[PDB]
């Protein structure tokens, strides 16, 4: 806690409420806590696909270098799957993104293993 | 006779305040319908190049 610095810069995600009322600053830990039908996962590609920090309204410019998405997923059922990896192919995020992918059918204890070898 | 002449006027007269509220209503009409083919074929080249450049994007990253 010496070593830490304040999560300080704005990311504007596109989705008007996160970048109006709910700000994500980048160095942030937000869930989306969802529902069992709602559109979850759409919305964490949308992020995904389209969350920049705009330096010219912080005063810096200093380069666009993006981001570098892990994604690590715990039991989904190729559904979900196969639209997380096909909205990361069509915008071309697979050159910069690693995947821990951890199926529904692979065994239920490696999803102890999963997010701690992604982060 | 004088009201002879002044019905014949009538005619010409509503003959003429119609044919000239039809132009008003036929130049706005053309007017309309080329302001709608021209937003047509501006939204047009959004709907293509876009495309295209997207295409390129994929192409490229793949």
């Amino acid at each position: 806690p010496v070593a830490r610095r304040k999560p300080e810069q704005f990311i504007q995600t596109g989705i008007s409420t996160i970048d109006v009322m709910n700000t994500l600053v980048r160095g942030q830990k937000l869930p989306i806590f969802s529902g069992s039908g709602l559109p979850a996962n759409e919305i964490a590609a949308q992020i995904a696909r389209q969350a920049t920090v705009r330096p010219d309204l912080s005063g810096e410019g200093e380069k666009e270098e993006p981001f570098a998405v892990v994604f690590a997923a715990m039991g989904i059922t190729q559904r979900e799957l196969s639209y997380f990896i096909q909205e990361f192919e069509r915008t071309g995020a697979l050159s910069r993104s690693v995947l821990f992918l951890n199926k529904a059918d692979d065994p239920t204890i490696e999803r102890i293993l999963t997010p701690r070898m992604a982060l | 006779s004088k009201l002879e002449a002044i019905l014949s006027q009538e005619v010409e007269a509503e003959i003429q305040a119609l044919l000239q509220e039809a132009e008003a209503k036929a130049e706005a009409v053309k007017r309309e319908a080329e302001e709608k083919a021209k937003a047509l074929l501006q939204a047009r080249e959004r709907a293509l190049e876009a495309q295209y450049r997207a295409a390129l994007r994929r192409a490229e990253s793949a």
